[PDB]
């Protein structure tokens, strides 16, 4: 079933008015909140 | 829909004045590509 | 309490008086802070907005992000219940945490109808939301002509 | 085929051990099959 969700609009003026990227605001979303795979690493000779 | 492309912000100008994609350019639903037209006995037709 | 949000959201009239007729908190919140009246109001049960007006629910109550049930009334063209809800002592010019007011909502996706109600019971066509903006900003920003006259 | 007798082993890492361990791992097979030369012999690593 439909459930809540949290909708949020970027404002494009105010964000060009201020100086701030669309790609920069959108990475800060959603690295903190979904997360992001950055790249890999070493753990005990198995890439991870 | 068109209406959405049109009022996408290009820019804001040095007095607050804006500039929207609709003021640099026509919007509407239009082929991926207009190379192909079909005709029924004279008439208007689309095909598989 | 939280059968009443349940059965509001799926306009089973009849269930809404069961559970009124036994007690139920008409005022009753979930997890987002929507009444049942919020729920009435954003899928357009519009013989339950009137029960539970009737049963005495909080016209004016907010969200946790302080929207009213004329936001969302008004928002997804819900024309009657806009009526309903302002007749029953809606704040006009309610504002959420953003400025955002029902008029700004009704403009953005042009319901002119409702637009007028609002206009009708007084609404501030001068209101600005946080970043500045009426109800005729947004009707000029959206190119919408017929709107756009009726905001002067 | 491999014709000779010949056998082909592999000496593996089953653990976290990584290259050097495996490496003296290896060294001491060698030392020992090198003690039974009635059995086994030209037993050698095929790598770098």
């Amino acid at each position: 079933e439909d459930t809540p969700q949290f909708k949020i609009d970027i404002d494009q003026e105010k964000a060009q008015a201020l100086g701030v990227s669309i790609n920069d605001i959108n990475t800060t979303l959603g690295a903190a909140w979904g997360g992001s795979y950055v790249n890999d690493f070493i753990d005990r000779g198995r890439v991870k | 829909s068109t209406e959405e492309f049109g009022k996408i912000l290009l820019k804001v100008n040095q007095d607050g004045s804006r500039v929207l994609l609709r003021d640099v350019a026509k919007i509407e639903l239009g082929g991926e590509n207009y190379d192909i037209i079909a005709e029924f006995n004279g008439q208007p037709a689309s095909g598989l | 309490g939280k059968k009443l949000l349940e059965a509001a959201r799926a306009g089973r009239d009849d269930e809404v008086r069961i559970l009124m007729a036994n007690g139920a908190d008409v005022n009753a919140a979930d997890v987002v802070g929507w009444t049942p009246l919020h729920l009435a109001a954003y899928w357009g049960h519009l013989e339950i907005v009137e029960v539970l007006l009737k049963n005495g629910a909080d016209v004016n109550a907010y969200d946790t992000l302080g929207s009213t049930p004329l936001h969302l009334a008004a928002h997804f063209g819900h024309l009657e219940i806009v009526e309903v809800l302002l007749k029953n002592g809606a704040d006009v010019n309610a504002k959420d945490d953003n400025g955002i007011t029902p008029l700004h909502l009704a403009a953005n996706r042009g319901h002119l109808e409702i637009v007028e109600v609002l206009l009708k019971y007084g609404a501030d066509v001068n209101a600005q939301d946080k970043f500045g903006k009426t109800a005729f900003d947004i009707s000029i920003n959206n190119g919408n002509e017929d709107l756009a006259e009726i905001l002067q | 085929l491999g014709t000779a007798t010949g056998f082909d082993f592999e000496l593996i890492d089953q653990a976290g051990l990584g290259h050097e361990k495996l490496t003296q791992a290896r060294n001491q097979l060698l030392a020992e099959a090198a003690k039974h030369p009635d059995m086994l012999t030209s037993v050698r690593p095929n790598g770098l």
